[PDB]
């Protein structure tokens, strides 16, 4: 919102995009951690 | 077409702020064109 309010629409297109590109490597690398993190679990549910 | 001021010329470009471009011609930001200008002084102006 800060961005939006602030910057123009050009100049904000940039920056969010920069964001939104930092975010989704963040939601990737937590839904990777979870997958395998996942893949340990069922590994031990099997074996329970 | 149309003919501006010599101030005037850069406000056509996508995104620029200014009177012109808010007031009389606005370029979208995904513009695909080009935009040409030449002097005139000797053609549009009176001599008062």
């Amino acid at each position: 919102n800060d961005i939006l309010s602030r910057l123009d629409p050009p100049e904000a297109e940039v920056q969010i995009d920069r964001l939104i590109t930092g975010r989704l490597q963040s939601l990737q690398t937590y839904v990777t951690q979870q997958l395998i993190r996942a893949a340990e679990i069922r590994a031990s549910a099997n074996l329970a | 077409s149309f003919v501006i001021r010599g101030d005037e010329v850069r406000q056509i470009a996508p995104g620029q702020t200014g009177k012109i471009a808010d007031y009389n011609y606005k370029l979208p930001d995904d513009f695909t064109g080009c935009v040409i200008a030449w002097n005139s002084n000797n053609l549009d102006s009176k001599v008062g």
